RNA sequence: CGCUGAAAGCAUCUAAGCGGGAAGCACGCUUCAAGAUAAGGGUUCCCACAGGAGUGUUCCUGGUAAGGUCCCCGAGAGAUG
RNA sequence: CUCGAUGUCGGCUCGUCGCAUCCUGGGGCUGGAGUCGGUCCCAAGGGUUGGGCUGUUCGCCCAUUAAAGCGGCACGCGAGCUGGGUUCAGAACGUCGUGAGACAGUUCGGUCCCUAUCCGCUGCGCGCGGAGGAAUCUUGAGAAGGGCUGUCUUUAGUACGAG
RNA sequence: GAGGGAAACAGCCCAGAUCAUCAGCUAAGGCCCCUAAGUGGUGACUCAGUGGGAAAGGAUGUGGAGUUGCGUAGACAACCA
């Protein structure tokens, strides 16, 4: 998982959600996992 | 809540007691109980179905509407049919055997065999040394039990070895090309 | 000359408040007012004219928002690394009397007389108190319109 | 909450034995004498489960009327010492019951509690292991000094708990996991493999090992 | 610095009217 | 890392909820501790003294009980206490 | 701000705190066969060696270690120590100046006091109170300490790998 | 250059102390308790303890106001070729 202040969709399958007050990007490909921080 | 606004059809032999905020569901397979969150109410709709109503079109009203609709439908479909989950193990040397409907023994390449106990509403059923299944009346409990069984040895991305879901799409790569 | 109370001239009574589902802030403000006797026309800052307050069901005090796990209470022993911190929810579960006393003391003036008056607050986490002999009268937290 | 067996005794001294592997073992000799249950504490009346034991030879003219009445209610002869044992099985103990060293077998692990030997006012170098200053190279009248005791204008103070000189010894010390070597109950002697706190003749509390064993 | 930032931000209080000695 | 699951007919560890999850947190182990003036609790012992003033007895003197101290012999204690 | 004095480098002693984590603990992604790694999330409980050179900090090196962390505290700590460096008067060299002399150039030598009043802190007593006076045994609100880690054996030459 | 406000706080805000007063009205600032006066009335917004510090940048947070494409010729999802 990448922890970055700037999280964006990288592929077309990545989905942006707000989990527990934090913006996250979830994707089938594990490389695209992201979390704001 | 497009899901919530759809009704819930009570099947034959299923007893649905709406005791205000607290609800009982009896059926052939067992008994389930649930409390709906307060700003959501449940009606019988001529005693042959179930309806859930959001008192306002806000966010929490609609969210709890859909949640409660899906969860009540889940309990009724469970008490009328149950919940089944198939888990298959791959990789040489890995085996599963049963000491009863609620007791599993796994040899997942560990130093020693590992023992798995089941909750009261969970019953195992093994048919093959490399395939088995879990059944119950609560979807959440069945799912979490399957998740724990998988967590015992999750599939790998090199030879798949590990407990995997029946339809699980396990990722894979190649190290020593 | 303005009136001034004389020692034991003002008769101190006993009230009991059921903290059942009552916000901690309202409970503490009401308790401080009663303990200092601000509801009496005979009030005087320099003479204790307040009443005894028995708080019951302090374990069921209502908290709004995420206070039960994010509103923290700190103590320091006075030596390096001597801080302990516990959330108000844990403190209400374990030692509700300490939580209510901390709130009321914070809301009460910083005085020797205030320290003396805070002893008049008897806080119990359960629904039962041992002061039946003192015969506390029920007190209802209310508001006066406009 | 924990069930503990216990007995009271006196530190008689030490000697040495040879075990079955021909190993030299230091043993403390404890006169784990007869103890009598003077009082049993129950949650109903006292709020916790514990057993008060007696033990000790006392002169009849040195036992006062309150103590004499306490022992008379206990139904036993007066004893010099009285020590409680926090056990969760206190009930199984009856008033005036007899307790002897045979409460411990030949290989039980025990915890021995006693008051350590006193040393008076000790320096930092002795009571805290402070390394002092050098003996030469210009050290000026501070060979056993504690060095610095703080910082500077911040915090312009000495932090609480700083280790400095003071009176060392005479304190409750429990030494754990000592394997009882032998028990001879007919004369009340216990041989415990190890060294226990306190001077010869001090009172010792021998309890079952809290951590069971190593 | 934190101290300087707090000193500058103290001027935002109600009774002061956006001004304060030493900013 | 999850389970169930909407808002958003799907999905989603989350919005309702539940589970795992570190030498860290709080316990467990050891020690101090009711000046904790909130001054605690158990058990046991001693007992309704005397004489004055008095202004509800109040309060002040005096001899004691249970008990303790001083003094003396010491150390397992200790600068002195 | 301090010139009717706030003593200035390094070591010694004693610590304490931060986490921007060196080791140990946990987890993701890996460009993660295994073995290992490298990233960056958690995490400050404990631990974090002895020497050669130099007044040194720094730095290099030797031998280890699970590791030899980075910083704050008047670049912590001289009414605690050290005086080797720095920054007094002596002297010499180089350079500069006609000269007296000068030099963040170098070299050898070179005085550093304090019986603790207050707070602070480590210990130890006396008093009074604890609604009668005592003797014994205690509860624990709360406080403190403690918390490190290696190697080998076995699982097993098992899993993995073409070896 | 006192008094009131700004937690404290020469330079900011209110206001220039002739003395007395156990009278009244106000300024700035305030009215749950500390702390004098409203846990004021009515309508919205926030759920971050934001309020009660901060940037480039980032984000299906949430309310409101537009413009515009498509849509019971049947839209967007979900489900069979
Ligand atoms: C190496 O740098 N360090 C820090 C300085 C220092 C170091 C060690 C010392 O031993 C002395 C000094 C300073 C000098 C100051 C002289 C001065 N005088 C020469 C004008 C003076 O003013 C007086 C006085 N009575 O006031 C003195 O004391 C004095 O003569 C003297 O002796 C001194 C010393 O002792
Ligand atoms: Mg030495
Ligand atoms: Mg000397
Ligand atoms: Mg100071
Ligand atoms: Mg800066
Ligand atoms: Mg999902
Ligand atoms: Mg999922
Ligand atoms: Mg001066
Ligand atoms: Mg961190
Ligand atoms: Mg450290
Ligand atoms: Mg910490
Ligand atoms: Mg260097
Ligand atoms: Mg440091
Ligand atoms: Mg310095
Ligand atoms: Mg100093
Ligand atoms: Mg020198
Ligand atoms: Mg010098
Ligand atoms: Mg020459
Ligand atoms: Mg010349
Ligand atoms: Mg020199
Ligand atoms: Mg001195
Ligand atoms: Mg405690
Ligand atoms: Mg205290
Ligand atoms: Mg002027
Ligand atoms: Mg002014
Ligand atoms: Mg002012
Ligand atoms: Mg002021
Ligand atoms: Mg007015
Ligand atoms: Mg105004
Ligand atoms: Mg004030
Ligand atoms: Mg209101
Ligand atoms: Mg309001
Ligand atoms: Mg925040
Ligand atoms: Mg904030
Ligand atoms: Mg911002």
């Amino acid at each position: 998982m990448k922890v970055q202040p700037s999280v964006k969709k990288i592929c077309d399958k990545c989905k942006v959600i707000r989990r527990h007050g934090r913006v996250m990007v979830i994707c089938d490909n594990p490389r695209h996992k992201q979390r704001q921080g | 809540s497009r899901i919530g606004r759809l009704p819930i059809a009570v099947p034959s032999g299923v007893e649905v007691k709406l005791d205000g905020q607290y609800v009982e569901v009896k059926g052939p397979k067992g008994t389930l109980n649930f409390t709906v969150r307060e700003p959501i109410t449940v009606s019988k709709n001529d005693e042959g179905a179930i309806l859930v109503e959001r008192p306002d079109d806000e966010r929490e009203n609609r969210s709890l509407h859909g949640l409660t609709r899906t969860l009540i439908n889940n309990m009724v479909i469970g008490v009328t049919e149950g919940y089944e989950k198939k888990l298959e193990i791959q990789g040489v040397g890995y085996r599963v055997l049963s000491k009863g409907p609620k007791q599993l023994e796994f040899n997942l390449g560990f130093s020693h065999p590992v023992i798995v106990d089941a909750p009261e509403g969970i019953t195992f059923a093994v048919e093959n040394p490399t395939k088995f299944s879990v059944q119950g009346i609560d979807k959440q409990v069945v799912g979490e039990t399957a998740a724990n069984i998988r967590k015992i040895r999750k599939p790998e991305p090199y030879k798949g070895k590990g407990v995997r879901y029946e339809g699980e799409n396990v990722r894979r790569k190649v190290g020593k090309a | 000359t303005t009136y001034s109370p004389k020692a034991g001239e003002v008769q101190r009574k006993w009230y009991v408040i059921d903290a059942e589902d009552i916000v901690l802030g309202r409970l503490a403000t009401t308790a401080a007012n009663l303990l200092r006797g601000k509801h009496k026309p005979q009030y005087a800052p320099h003479i204790d004219t307040g009443d005894f307050v028995v708080v019951v069901n302090a374990s069921k005090i209502a908290l709004t928002g995420k206070k039960a796990t994010d509103s923290l209470r700190y103590d320091h022993s006075g030596r390096p690394g001597g801080l302990r911190v516990t959330s108000i929810g844990e403190m209400l579960a374990k030692n509700p009397r300490r939580a209510v006393e901390r709130a009321v003391w914070g809301m009460m003036p910083k005085n020797k007389l205030s320290r003396q008056q805070l002893k008049k607050l008897k806080v119990y986490g359960g629904p039962e108190h041992p002061h039946a002999a003192q015969n506390p009268q029920p007190y209802e937290i209310t508001q006066i319109a406009q | 909450e924990r069930t503990v067996k216990g007995v009271l005794g006196t530190k008689l001294g030490m000697t040495q034995l040879w075990d079955e592997h021909n190993r030299l073992v230091p043993v403390t000799v404890i006169q784990a004498g007869p103890c009598v249950v003077t009082q049993v504490r129950t949650p109903e009346t006292d709020g916790y489960s514990a057993v008060q034991l007696g033990y000790g030879a006392v002169k009849a003219k040195n036992v006062t009327k309150p103590e004499a009445g306490h022992f008379e209610k206990a139904g036993v002869t007066p004893r010099r010492h009285l020590v409680e044992l926090r056990t969760a099985d206190a009930s199984e103990y009856t008033l005036g019951q007899e307790i002897a060293a045979d409460v411990f077998s030949e290989s039980d692990f025990v915890d021995v509690t006693g008051t350590s030997k006193g040393k008076g006012t000790a320096g930092v170098m002795k009571r805290h292991g402070f390394g002092g200053l050098r003996a030469t190279h210009g050290v000026h009248r501070k060979h056993r000094s504690p060095g610095s005791i703080g910082g500077c204008s911040t915090p312009g103070k000495v932090i609480k708990g700083l280790r400095m000189a003071g009176r060392m010894g005479v304190e409750r010390v429990t030494v754990q996991n000592l394997q009882v070597h032998s028990v001879d109950a007919e004369r009340g002697i216990m041989l415990v493999r190890g060294a226990v706190p306190g001077p010869k003749g001090s009172l010792l509390v021998v309890r079952s090992a809290a951590k069971k064993a190593a | 610095g934190k101290t300087g930032r707090k000193r500058r931000a103290r001027r935002k209080k109600g009774a002061n009217h956006g001004k304060r000695p030493n900013a």
